[PDB]
C-alpha cells in the first residue's frame, strides 16, 4: 500500500505544445523480477480507461508515436510530444509490482483555443410539457471558450435565481470547446403570468454580455 | 594386440594449444598415432604420426573455450595397441 | 488482506488443496546442446497456515541424450580397429548449500531394478508426506504427484543423499544377446563379426534393435524431491540440479581368418553433466535460473 | 463478445447489497487475475481487489476488505462482486480489468463499467419533450429528457446517423430527486424543411424507448 503522488493536478497546453506529468511513488516501485512495473492510463471521459505505456517505458500496441515515458527509481515522468485535442482527459499512473496495487491523483490535461465566443440559442416549452403541469425554457450556449461563463435568467426584467440547473459538457476532443445548457424551471401557472423571458450570458469573449430572448405566443 | 602406453597427461593448455605427455618403454614403439576431435563429430578428426621415440607432442591451433577428446596408440610394426584416452577444454569463452 | 504477492499480468497457477492450504505450481525449462540435455522441472509449492515450514516439491523430468557413437580408429593399423562409446550409467542430483533448508523426501527411496518405475508422493494437511511405490489408491491425500520412466536393462540406484543433497544413477545391468544374457562388465558386450573386413564400424557392433533406449536413444529422467524451509529465516535459497551421463568405450579389433578382439575401457569419460543453477523466493513462491554451464 | 463484458446498470437501496457480474470470454483464467477498480463521480481512481478465480485466492485493499466480496465460476466464464451495507459513498462505477504479461507484447483489457445507485425512491420512465429551433447561419435543436431515475440514458440521433455536432449535455440532479439533461445539435439552417431529425432515447433501467421527432 504505497502512495503515488500525481503532479500537476491541472496542466492545460495548447494544440502542439509538450506536456509532462510527474509521479513520485513512496517506495521504490521496483520488483523482486527486476521490472519496475509502472504504467499510464488515459480516460477520456464517458469512456473506460485505456493504457498508455507498461513497465515505465515500454508502449501499447496502438499509442501514438507522442508519447513516452521515462524514469527511474520512485520519480517517474510521462511526456506527449506534440499534444494534440484528441488526447485530452485524465492520466493516472498506476503501480503493479507490489501489492496492494494504487493509482495515482490523476492529472486533467485541457486544451488551449484561439478564444471563441458562445453561440447562443433559446427554445420555448414543447406544448406537449405544458399538458403535464410543468414548463421549461432551455437557454443554449453552444461551443464557446474558455469554460468559465455566466448565465442569468430574467423574467419580465425579474432576476431568477434558485429555480435554474445548467449542464456542460466536456470538451471536445477536435474543437477544444464546450456547451452549455441551461434549463430554467418554472410551473404551469407561473409561465402564463409572464411574457418576457430572456437568459443573459456574460462571457470575456464578447464585447457585452449578449441577452436573447423570445416573447410567450 | 600389443601392450599400450600408460600415464597420459595433458598439460600445458592455452587459449589455443597444449600439450600431451606420455609413458612408454625405452624401445617399444616405432610410431604413435595421435588422435584428436571435438566431443562425439566423427569426420572432424584429424590424425598425427610422431616417431616412437618421442615422449609428448604439442597440439596446436585449438578453437578456445572448446572441448577436446585425445586417442594415442602406439605402434611397432603393423600390430598396434589400444588408444589410451584424455579429455580437456582450452580457455576462453565458446561461442 | 494483500499477501499473496505477484507483479501485474503475472500468470500465477494455484490448486486450493482445501481449508487454509494450497499448492502453487511453477515450472522451468533448461535446454544444452553442448550436453545433449534438457531439464523440465516442475516446483509445487506447498502453502499451508496448519505447516510451520515452507515446503517445495522438486519434481524432476526432461531427457539427457545417450551420447552413443560408432567411429574408426584413425591412423595406420588400426583400419581393422573400431570405437564404440555408449552412456553406462546417468546421473540425476539435487544439491543445495543454504543452512536453513533440507531435504525430507525423496523418489525412489530405495534401489529399483524393473523395466518400469512408477511411484507416487502424497501430501496430507499438517506436513505429513508419505511415499508409496505405485501409482495405485484414489484420493487419500490432498495433493499428489508422481513420477514414470522406463528403464530397460538399467537399474536405479540412491548413491548419495542427506540433509543437503541427493543423487541417483541409473547403471547398467544385465542386456539381451542372440546368444544369451551377458552382463554389464562383459568386455566382449555388443561386439560382433563386421561380416567381411570392408564393413563399416556400425557393423562391428550390435544392430540397433538389440540395443536398449537408454544406449540407442537416452534417458527419460523422473525423479521428485521435496525441501522443506524454516518459515522466516532466509527469504532467497540456491540450488544445483545436474542432469548427465558416464561413458564407456569398447574396442573391437578384428583379426582375418582368427576372431575378433575386444576390450573395454571402463569410466572413461565421468561427470558428464549439465549443471543448472536455480533460487527459490519463498516470499514470492517463484522460481528463477542463475545459470548453468 | 468483448473480452471483459460487465453487468449493466443497477439500483439497490441502502443497507442491501448487489452483486455484479464481468462475463470474460478470452482464453484461460483460472490462472489470471482479474480486478476490480472503482471511480467516484470526483474523479478518483481506486483500486479495489482481485481474484485467481480457478484457486479462488482473493487479494484486496484493506479499505474494501469489509465491503468486498470476490467469486469466480470456473463451469462458465464469469467473475464477481459483492458489496454489503451499500452507502451513498459507494454509489459509483465499477470496472473489471484482466491483463497478460506473456514474453512477446502485453495484454490489458477493462469493461465497460457497471453503475452502482444506492438510493430509495423507485424506477420512473424519462419524459421527452421537443426543443423547437428559432437564429444564424446555423439553426439549433434537441430533445429535453426529463425526470427519470435512476441514471443512465443512451440518447441517438437518427440511429446513429447523425454524429458530428452533436452534444449531450451530463444529467443535472433536480430538487424532486430526479435527473434531467438535455441534447442538441447544430445542423445547417437549409436543412430543417428536409432533413427529418429523431432522438433516439433509451432508458434500460425501466425499458423506455421513446423516439421524438423535432421540427420547426
Amino acid at each position: 500500500d504505497v502512495l503515488m503522488t500525481q503532479t500537476p493536478l491541472s496542466l492545460p497546453v495548447s494544440l502542439g505544445d509538450q506536456a509532462s506529468i510527474s509521479c513520485r511513488s513512496s517506495q521504490t516501485i521496483v520488483y523482486s523480477d527486476g521490472n519496475t512495473y509502472l504504467e499510464w492510463y488515459l480516460q477520456k471521459p464517458g469512456q473506460s480507461p485505456k493504457l498508455l505505456i507498461y513497465k515505465v517505458s515500454n508502449r501499447f500496441s496502438g499509442v501514438p508515436d507522442r508519447v513516452s515515458g521515462s524514469g527511474s527509481g520512485t520519480d517517474f515522468t510521462l511526456k506527449i510530444s506534440r499534444v494534440e485535442a484528441e488526447d485530452l482527459g485524465v492520466y493516472y499512473c498506476f503501480q503493479g509490482s507490489h501489492v496492494p496495487y494504487t493509482f495515482g491523483g490523476g492529472t486533467k490535461l485541457e486544451i488551449k483555443r484561439t478564444v471563441a465566443a458562445p453561440s447562443v440559442f433559446i427554445f420555448p416549452p414543447s406544448d406537449e410539457q405544458l399538458k403535464s403541469g410543468t414548463a421549461s425554457v432551455v437557454c443554449l450556449l453552444n461551443n464557446f471558450y474558455p469554460r468559465e461563463a455566466k448565465v442569468q435568467w430574467k423574467v419580465d426584467n425579474a432576476l431568477q435565481s434558485g429555480n435554474s440547473q445548467e449542464s456542460v459538457t466536456e470538451q471536445d476532443s477536435k474543437d477544444s470547446t464546450y456547451s452549455l445548457s441551461s434549463t430554467l424551471t418554472l410551473s404551469k401557472a407561473d409561465y402564463e403570468k409572464h411574457k418576457v423571458y430572456a437568459c443573459e450570458v456574460t462571457h470575456q469573449g464578447l464585447s457585452s454580455p449578449v441577452t436573447k430572448s423570445f416573447n410567450r405566443g | 594386440m600389443l601392450p599400450a602406453p600408460k600415464n597420459l597427461v595433458v598439460s600445458r593448455v592455452t587459449e589455443d594449444s597444449a600439450r600431451l605427455s606420455w609413458t612408454a618403454p625405452d624401445a617399444a614403439f616405432d610410431s604413435f598415432h595421435i588422435e584428436y576431435a571435438e566431443p562425439w563429430v566423427w569426420g572432424e578428426a584429424i590424425v598425427l604420426t610422431v616417431p616412437g621415440s618421442e615422449r609428448s607432442y604439442d597440439l596446436t591451433g585449438l578453437k578456445p573455450g572448446t572441448e577436446y577428446v585425445v586417442f594415442i596408440g602406439g605402434v611397432k610394426g603393423g600390430h598396434n595397441s589400444t588408444p589410451l584416452s584424455a579429455i580437456f577444454t582450452t580457455g576462453g569463452h565458446h561461442h | 488482506s494483500a499477501h499473496h504477492h505477484h507483479h501485474h499480468g503475472s500468470n500465477t497457477n494455484i490448486e486450493n488443496i482445501g481449508d487454509g492450504a494450497e499448492v502453487i505450481k511453477r515450472t522451468e525449462d533448461v535446454s544444452s546442446k553442448k550436453w545433449g540435455v534438457t531439464q523440465n522441472v516442475q516446483f509445487d509449492f506447498v502453502k499451508d497456515k496448519k505447516y510451520n515450514k515452507d515446503a517445495l516439491i522438486v519434481k524432476m523430468q526432461g531427457f539427457i541424450n545417450s551420447r552413443t557413437s560408432f567411429s574408426d580408429v584413425k591412423g595406420s593399423g588400426y583400419e581393422l580397429t573400431k570405437r564404440m562409446i555408449w552412456p553406462f550409467q546417468y546421473n540425476i542430483g539435487l544439491t543445495t548449500k543454504d543452512p536453513n533448508v533440507s531435504l525430507i523426501n525423496y523418489l525412489p527411496k530405495n534401489k529399483i531394478e524393473t523395466t518400469d518405475v512408477g511411484q507416487t508422493l502424497g501430501y496430507n494437511i499438517g506436513g505429513n508426506f508419505q511415499s508409496a511405490p505405485s501409482i495405485g489408491g484414489n484420493g487419500s491425500f490432498n495433493y499428489s504427484k508422481t513420477i514414470s520412466y522406463t528403464q530397460k536393462s538399467y537399474v536405479s540406484e540412491v548413491d548419495k543423499q542427506n540433509s543437503k543433497s541427493v543423487k541417483w544413477g541409473v547403471k547398467a545391468n544385465e542386456f539381451v544377446t542372440p546368444d544369451g544374457k551377458k552382463s554389464a562388465h562383459d568386455r566382449y558386450l555388443f561386439v560382433q563379426s563386421p561380416n567381411g573386413p570392408t564393413g563399416s564400424a556400425r557393423e562391428y557392433f550390435a544392430p540397433d534393435n538389440q540395443l536398449p533406449p537408454l544406449v540407442q536413444s537416452g534417458f527419460n529422467p523422473s525423479f521428485i524431491t521435496t525441501l522443506s524451509h524454516e518459515k522466516g529465516s532466509s527469504d532467497t535459497s540456491e540450488f544445483e540440479l545436474s542432469y548427465g551421463r558416464n561413458l564407456d568405450i569398447t574396442y573391437a579389433t578384428l583379426f582375418p581368418r582368427t576372431g575378433i578382439y575386444a576390450e573395454r575401457k571402463h569410466n572413461a569419460f565421468v561427470n558428464r553433466n549439465f549443471v543448472v543453477r536455480y533460487k527459490v523466493n519463498w516470499k514470492t513462491h517463484e522460481i528463477k535460473v542463475k545459470g548453468h554451464n | 463478445q468483448v473480452q471483459l463484458q460487465q453487468s449493466g446498470a443497477e439500483l439497490m437501496n441502502p443497507g442491501a447489497s448487489v452483486k455484479i457480474s464481468c462475463k470474460s470470454t478470452g482464453y484461460k483464467f483460472s490462472s489470471y487475475w482479474i480486478e476490480w477498480v472503482k471511480q467516484r463521480p470526483g474523479h478518483g481512481l481506486e483500486w479495489m481487489g482481485e481474484i485467481l478465480p480457478g484457486s479462488g485466492s482473493t487479494n484486496h485493499n484493506e479499505k474494501f476488505k469489509g465491503k468486498a466480496i470476490f467469486t469466480a465460476d470456473a463451469s462458465s466464464n464469469t467473475a464477481y462482486m459483492e458489496l454489503s451495507s451499500l452507502t451513498s459513498e459507494d454509489s459509483a462505477v465499477y470496472y473489471c480489468a484482466r491483463t497478460i504479461s506473456t514474453a512477446t507484447d502485453w495484454f490489458a483489457y477493462w469493461g465497460q463499467g457497471t453503475l452502482v445507485t444506492v438510493s430509495a425512491a423507485s424506477t420512473k420512465g424519462p419524459s421527452v419533450f421537443p426543443l423547437a429551433p428559432s437564429s444564424g447561419g446555423t439553426a439549433a435543436l434537441g430533445c429535453l429528457v426529463k425526470d427519470y431515475f435512476p441514471e443512465p440514458v443512451t440518447v441517438s440521433w437518427n440511429s446513429g446517423a447523425l454524429t458530428s455536432g452533436v452534444h449531450t449535455f451530463p444529467a443535472v440532479l433536480q430538487s424532486s430527486g430526479l435527473y434531467s439533461l438535455s441534447s442538441v445539435v447544430t445542423v445547417p439552417s437549409s436543412s430543417l424543411g428536409t432533413q427529418t431529425y429523431i432522438c433516439n432515447v433509451n432508458h434500460k433501467p425501466s425499458n423506455t424507448k421513446v423516439d421524438k421527432k423535432v421540427e420547426p
